[PDB]
């Protein structure tokens, strides 16, 4: 009477997992990561891990601005909310012994734990 | 000589329900510049010949909007500097294309996007009655 | 007589780029856009916002590679991916150029809540398209 | 080296492992014709990175492939 | 007529709008609430970004010594010069 | 840190404007409704006139973000017509070019 | 939990290696969710909590401290009416509005003309 | 002091990967392009700029990437996936029969970070009263109620949907409408009698 394709279901990651998979390795060429250009190409190893951990380094910078400034990149201005993009709270709350220990597990230190045993 | 053994392949599973059918998918590209327009309509066109479905082609006019300033600063009327924006449009027609067809090939499209282009979907679809009618 | 991004006829001792050459009314003609966006087209909306933060980005990037530049920049807006592209000279060190790169990204990624990327093309000296 | 060659190359990480690991699996190519090896050296030179350059120079002496040295010391150059 | 009259009480019934008749006044409700206002339009909540935070972050970042703001430069110089001048 | 004092009162009104549009929306219709009461129309003009100054959304001006310039703006771009013309000219933004038809 | 999470984490960081391809960043992109998930639905998330058409527009069931004659009656009617034609705010947002008019027209329940 | 490494020019051989050196969108990059493309208005006996300087070339889109080879090769990497289109749907006549309701919606795409618009939430859609109402005082009935979504040279009523902002909210007040509307035009009334 009729046929009907049946539906399928795939991941957002899984498209793209094919469309890698397509496409081998780049030949004769340095890892994505690093620039194109001959001057910034990385032509040495030691010199290769300075670089990409200068990179790292102002990855850090970038987590200690935005978790000392946070209301400043506090707008949610793109439409999907992201904790991923939002800034970082590492900050106690008031006196609270049972808020407090709570928040133990939360802030990952020591120091607060000694001060709630107290 | 770095050739792969084994290329590993996304999951796919076929749910128990049925897809859905597109009966015509018709995208709009605006854009500035025809000859961009144009590689992405050969561009558009490939894909969908070496996918296997229809396609037919055709270019709308182009639409311009264009607005007076004034050429100085403080006191000048009769000089005035002008100033347009062209947009050019081309649409394309998709017929008797699946659902999942049409989900991997608009994902395709709109990742191979380029820059200065606005891209408009209408997708018509057709259905059975309900059971209340 | 008209001045609008022009430079002023000299001697022959002023070095000028293909951009800062070629006049505004040749921008269409024998020029690119330095942005490609969609909000200046039909139906689409937001074109301020888009104006003001590339601009703001080209200021704040421009001013955070100071003396490496020698020309505009190119700005690429794929649907959500942010493209930058910038040439410049090798002054300062790959290791400076690198961590300033990723401080860049960073902080536009964090600032605009978008996926950004930049690429850099080195030059030995600022390319001149005439001795004005 | 051939059998020890889907995502499994994430196991390599730190730099220092992949060094190690690259160092060895090109001495043990260049120590086994090596026009095969070369070509895959060739492939690999600008995604991979002293010793590696000396057991490829004695490969090539023990080939008498004299006219590829040249090449190889302007890459490393 | 009654009839046309009825046929449009049925149809303001079916899609949302009101059956019995009224006037532009009244009407100005439905339209005022279903039209949200200028000052709720996104327009007119964000004319700009603040240049509170723009201007707070480049102040904060010459501080830290990383943006060569020209500008800056140049003002500062010239209140050096004028402090120094009297 | 706004360009200058009347940007400054701009950005006020804009806000009280924007925390008082549906309340003002709302006694609005309660005015200009006609078969209510008459007496309710003048009670409730008697609390729009009450409210705070600085709330109307019509004192408010589409003033210029760069230059602070009220006049010569487009409401699109919001940028007065000088900076846009230099903009355009430099090739900043995208898709403007000379009307030589 | 803590220390299966703990665990879990440490074998992240072991797998975690650089990628050598803009596929690879464009997956990492999606993974974090950062990169549009095509189809444009233009609505991944923002579902309005499932929300309903017939909460949006049917109002009587709202609608229940006056009769069916009255000018507040008439008011409240197109009231509904309008909030119904309006898509922009919510089930929340209109429920929010009918009950200030049941505050102020309960507080002015003075006339009743 | 440093000196930077010539271009991949010299390097990159005729016989090459073209789709996976260039597998996903990214700029012209000179350096790893080998060709002498041009581009740029020249002095007078003057020629364009090299590539090298030539930012125009950047300033274009760009389409290096996504050669014929490689949109060859993704489609058929795609193929298996991708499925196949019923062969009794062949015809227009055909497919209404078998699925009657036209229905569409649409929506922009534009770059930037955000991605909602309120023209996401209109739909539409379309039925023949030909075949659907099998009678005649209903039909009378729908017609008279109905003012201008109708079109009886094509012979297509047709309605839209936009009072929800949600895609599936217009899509089921839709339906719901029509359902109470072919409820409401099977009865009848006195008032409607009387003519
Ligand atoms: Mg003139």
């Amino acid at each position: 009477e009729v046929v009907i394709p049946k539906k399928k279901t795939w991941d957002k990651v899984a498209v793209l997992q094919a469309l890698a998979s397509t496409v081998n390795r780049d030949t004769t060429a340095v890892p994505y990561v690093f620039q194109d250009d001959p001057y910034l190409m990385p032509a040495s190893s030691l010199e290769s891990r300075s670089f990409l951990l200068a990179k790292k380094s102002g990855e850090n910078v970038a987590k200690f601005i935005i978790n000392s400034y946070p209301k400043y990149f506090q707008k949610d201005i793109a439409e999907p909310h992201i904790p991923c993009l939002m800034p970082e709270y590492f900050e106690p709350q008031i006196k609270d012994i049972s808020e407090a220990a709570l928040k133990e597990r939360i802030e990952l230190r020591k120091v607060k734990a000694s001060v709630d045993m107290f | 000589v770095d050739v792969p053994k084994d290329l590993t392949k996304p999951v796919v599973t076929i749910s128990d329900e049925p897809d859905i059918l597109y009966k015509r998918l018709s995208v709009l590209v605006k854009g500035h510049d025809k000859a961009v327009l144009d590689s992405y309509e050969y561009f558009a066109v490939l894909a969908a010949k070496e996918l296997g479905i229809s396609i037919k082609v055709h270019e709308p006019p182009r639409k311009i909007e264009r607005f007076t300033l004034l050429q100085s600063v403080h006191i000048y009327k009769k000089h005035r500097v002008q100033y347009e924006m062209r947009t050019l449009y081309r649409c394309l027609e998709l017929e008797h294309l699946t659902g999942s067809t049409a989900d991997v090939y608009l994902e395709y499209i709109q990742r191979n996007l380029p820059e200065g282009v606005a891209m408009e979907v209408t997708k018509t679809q057709l259905e059975q009655l309900p059971e209340h009618i | 007589k008209n001045r609008a991004a022009r430079v002023r006829v000299s001697k022959g001792d002023k070095p000028v780029t293909y951009e800062e050459a070629h006049a505004p009314h040749y921008i269409a003609h024998r020029k690119g856009w330095l942005s490609l966006h969609t909000g200046n087209l039909d139906g689409e909306d937001h074109a301020a916002e888009r104006t003001v933060e590339d601009v703001f980005l080209r200021k704040f990037m421009w001013g955070t590679f100071p003396g490496c530049l020698a020309d505009q920049l190119v700005l690429k807006r794929r649907g959500n991916q942010l493209e930058i592209c910038a040439v410049v000279l090798r002054q300062l060190s790959p290791h400076k150029y690198y961590f300033l790169v990723g401080y860049s990204e960073t902080l536009l990624s964090y600032f605009y809540k978008c996926p950004v990327r930049l690429h850099l093309q080195t030059v030995p000296s600022k390319v001149v398209y005439k001795y004005l | 080296a051939y059998q020890v060659h889907g995502d499994n190359w994430k196991f390599i990480g730190p730099d220092q492992h992949r060094n190690f690991y690259y160092s060895k699996f090109f001495d043990l190519i260049c120590l086994m014709q090596i026009d095969v090896t070369l070509k895959w050296y060739e492939d690999l030179i600008p995604s991979a990175y002293s010793q590696t350059m000396i057991h490829l120079l004695q490969a090539l002496d023990v080939a008498n492939r004299l006219e590829v040295i040249p090449k190889i010391w302007k890459d490393s150059k | 007529s009654e009839y046309a009259f009825r046929m449009s009480r049925l149809s303001a019934r079916l899609f949302g709008e009101v059956t019995r008749p009224t006037n532009s006044k009244s009407m100005k409700v439905v339209k005022l609430f279903s039209e949200l206002p200028l000052a709720k339009k996104k327009e007119t909540y964000d004319w700009y970004p603040n240049h509170h935070t723009y201007a707070e972050l480049m102040q904060t970042l010459r501080f830290l010594g990383l943006y060569r703001d020209e500008h800056q430069d140049f003002m500062d110089e010239q209140k050096r010069l004028k402090k120094l001048r009297g | 840190h706004y360009v200058d004092w009347r940007m400054w009162r701009d950005v006020k009104r804009r806000k009280m404007a924007y925390e008082y549009a549906d309340e003002r929306l709302r006694i609005n219709s309660l005015r200009k409704n006609t078969i209510l009461p008459k007496i309710l129309q003048d009670v409730a003009d008697e609390e729009i006139a009450a409210l705070p100054r600085d709330s109307c959304p019509v004192r408010i001006r589409n003033r210029c973000v760069m230059t602070s310039r009220p006049r010569g703006v487009k409401r699109r771009w919001r940028l007065s017509r000088i900076v846009f013309r230099h903009l355009a000219d430099h090739g900043q933004l995208s898709g403007i070019q000379r009307a030589t038809w | 939990s803590l220390w299966d999470v703990e665990f879990a984490k440490q074998l992240a960081t072991v797998n975690e290696q650089p990628l050598q391809n803009g596929f690879e960043e464009l997956i990492q992109w999606t993974k974090e969710g950062k990169l549009w998930e095509f189809p444009i639905n233009n609505e991944a998330g923002f579902d309005d909590d499932g929300s309903e058409f017939h909460e949006h527009i049917f109002l009587e069931k709202h609608l229940e401290s006056f009769p069916k004659q009255g000018p507040i009656r008439h008011f409240m009617e197109l009231v509904t009416c309008g909030l119904s034609k309006n898509p922009y705010l919510s089930v929340k947002q209109k429920v929010e509005h009918i009950e200030w008019f049941r505050n102020y027209f309960n507080e002015k329940k003075d006339i009743l003309k | 002091r440093r000196k930077a490494l010539p271009p991949r020019t010299e390097k990159m051989a005729v016989d090459q990967d073209w789709p996976s050196v260039y597998p996903v969108a990214a700029p012209f990059k000179p350096s790893a392009v080998p060709l002498p493309v041009r581009m740029g208005y020249p002095v007078k006996k003057g020629v364009p700029m090299a590539k090298e300087g030539n930012l125009e070339l950047l300033k274009i889109p760009n389409f290096l990437h996504l050669t014929p080879v490689a949109i060859k090769k993704h489609c058929e990497a795609l193929k298996d996936f991708c499925t196949e289109w019923p062969a009794a749907l062949d015809s227009d006549e055909k497919c209404e029969k078998h699925f009657p309701i036209e229905i569409d919606s649409t929506d922009y795409v534009s770059s930037g970070p955000s991605v909602r618009n309120p023209r996401a939430r209109v739909v539409v859609l379309r039925v023949k009263l030909s075949s659907l109402n099998l009678d005649d005082h209903a039909k009378k009935k729908l017609i008279k109620l109905v003012g201008e979504r109708y079109c009886k040279t094509t012979d297509v009523l047709t309605i839209k949907t936009d009072r929800c902002p949600l895609r599936r909210q217009n899509y089921d007040y839709a339906v719901y409408l029509l359902t109470v509307l072919y409820h409401e035009s099977w009865n009848t009334e006195e008032w409607e009698k009387s003519k």
